[PDB]
């Protein structure tokens, strides 16, 4: 997350870390105990049983007991297209379930087919690039956004910062994007470069994906 | 476009 800020510890207790050797390349969501959402491209020809999936983390660089770990299960994938970078959506289904308590809970989606007006204020997170300025965040970071259509498509959630050069970065890829209490979006891809200022951040359009989604998780 |  660029020009974004530090998140209240666990403010946010559905937001997991993917990781690599201990290392974090993407984040995903609790949508169920024992199932993690994230990017379909997190996981593109990734070796998924190295994955662990870290939940109830605040600061990467410090020992938290509140961590749970789970490594990956199954993968259920819907289509995600590479070329036009389409249906970047898949859940990743737990070697066991997670203890729900104050520093992880389930998030809540919205209806099928919501569709979100422009204007509409969410915020973003995750633990991507702060910029070339500074690395991957240490402390997990939000960010006010704002749902824009000008120079997206209808298979995406777009966004924008107004007034200042702010957005996702890499490493925030699959983390949920949060729209009046709800999980409308999925990092995906940014154009021109993190933070652009002028193209809009997308994010995979949860709402479209519910039907599939709960048919997996129920 | 860049994934991320
Ligand atoms: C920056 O982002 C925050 C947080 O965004 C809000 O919550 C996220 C989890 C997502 O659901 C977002 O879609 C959502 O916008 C915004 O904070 C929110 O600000 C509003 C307006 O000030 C607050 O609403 C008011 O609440 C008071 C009582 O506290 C009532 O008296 C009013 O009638 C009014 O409803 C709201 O509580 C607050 N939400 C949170 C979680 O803090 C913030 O406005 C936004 N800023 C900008 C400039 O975009
Ligand atoms: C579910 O998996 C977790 C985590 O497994 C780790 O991550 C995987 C990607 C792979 O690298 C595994 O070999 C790792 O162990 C399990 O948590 C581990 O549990 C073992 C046995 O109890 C313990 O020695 C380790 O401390 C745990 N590792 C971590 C990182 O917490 C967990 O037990 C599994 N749950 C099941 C099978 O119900």
């Amino acid at each position: 997350i660029v020009g974004g800020r530090r998140a209240r510890p666990h403010a946010w207790p559905f937001m997991v870390s993917l990781q690599l050797r201990g290392g974090h390349f993407c984040g995903a969501t609790l949508i169920a105990p024992n199932f993690v959402m994230s990017a379909a491209h997190c996981v593109a020809n990734v070796n998924v049983r190295a994955v662990r999936v870290v939940l109830g983390a605040h600061n990467l660089s410090r020992r938290e007991p509140t961590r749970q770990v789970f490594a990956v299960q199954r993968i259920f994938e819907n289509g995600y297209d590479p070329v036009n970078l389409l249906n970047d959506i898949v859940i990743l289904q737990l070697n066991g379930s997670a203890t729900i308590n104050a520093n992880v809970q389930v998030a809540q989606l919205p209806a099928q087919g919501r569709r979100l007006g422009n204007g509409v204020q969410c915020l973003a997170m995750g633990w991507g690039l702060l910029g070339r300025n500074r690395g991957i965040a240490s402390v997990l970071q939000e960010l006010n956004v704002t749902v824009v259509t000008s120079l997206c498509r209808r298979s995406n959630v777009c966004t924008l910062v107004r007034g200042r050069q702010a957005g996702v970065c890499f490493g925030d890829s699959g983390s949920p994007l949060v729209c009046n209490g709800l999980i409308h979006g999925i990092a995906s891809f940014v154009r021109g470069g993190c933070a652009s200022g002028l193209y809009p951040d997308a994010f995979a359009p949860v709402a479209q994906f519910v039907n599939w989604i709960d048919s997996i998780i129920q | 476009l860049m994934x991320x």
